[PDB]
């Protein structure tokens, strides 16, 4: 609670995870898990790196690291996404588009990728979101609870310090904070298909579903 | 679990 807005987004920046490298149906969903399962592990360093989440006991770490993951990856997803209109970019080498899709989440995904490419969402707002998601997802399921809540104040102050830099009058500023914050309704409703759609492929026993991603669908 | 021994 002692950074200023600049060092936080600073801090923010130079934990970014690494964009990673990856057709039957059987076969997309194997490189999509197998991606997924690689990029988990990249999170749970930059988890590690959002200023607070250290703060934090062992099993408050897992417990929001557990509600949040999907939704992580799934923000992560459009944010790279974004530059590349229609399509979703897994990775430089799986570019996807909808046709190849599962086809619920893409057009999802998608209609975000759109919102934040209409919106002009800015690398500094976008790693605030992702820290907003980490650490608000699972926070309603004492003074544990106040700490996240501070973080999360000096997250929102630093979004707004953001606006203001960049010009915005505070009419402005209070209208794309909460644009900014209704998005993430509908990422958690993504991850919540998500998630459903991976306890589907858990039980049909053909998708190769790594230990460390069978934990994440236990865990919901 | 696996999630713990990450941390
Ligand atoms: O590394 C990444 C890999 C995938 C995503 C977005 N994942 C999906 N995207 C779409 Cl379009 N459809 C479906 S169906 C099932 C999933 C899914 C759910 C849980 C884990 C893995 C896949 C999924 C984001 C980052």
């Amino acid at each position: 609670l002692s950074l200023t807005a600049d060092q936080m987004v600073s801090a923010l920046l130079d934990a970014e995870p690494p964009i990673l490298y990856s057709f039957s149906e059987a076969s997309m969903m194997g490189l999509l898990t197998n991606l997924a399962d690689r990029e988990l592990v990249h999170m749970i360093n930059w988890a590690k790196r959002v200023p607070g989440f250290v703060d934090l006991t062992l099993h408050d770490q897992v417990h929001l690291l557990e509600c949040a993951w999907l939704e992580i990856l799934m923000i992560g997803l459009v944010w790279r996404s974004m530059e590349h209109p229609g399509k979703l970019l897994f990775a430089p080498n799986l570019l996807l588009d909808r046709n190849q899709g599962m086809v619920e989440i893409f057009d999802m995904l998608l209609a975000t990728s759109s919102r934040f490419r209409m919106m002009n969402l800015q690398g500094e707002e976008f790693v605030c979101l992702k820290s907003i998601i980490l650490l608000n997802s699972g926070v309603y399921t004492l003074e544990e609870k106040d700490h996240i809540h501070r973080v999360l104040d000096k997250i929102t102050d630093t979004l707004i310090h953001l606006m203001a830099k960049a010009g915005l009058t505070l009419q402005q500023q209070h209208q794309r904070l909460a644009q900014l914050l209704l998005i993430l309704s509908h990422i958690r409703h993504m991850s919540n298909k998500g998630m459903e759609h991976l306890y589907s492929m858990k039980c049909k026993n053909v998708v190769p579903l790594s230990d460390l991603l069978l934990e994440m669908l236990d865990a919901h | 679990k696996i999630l713990h021994r990450l941390l």
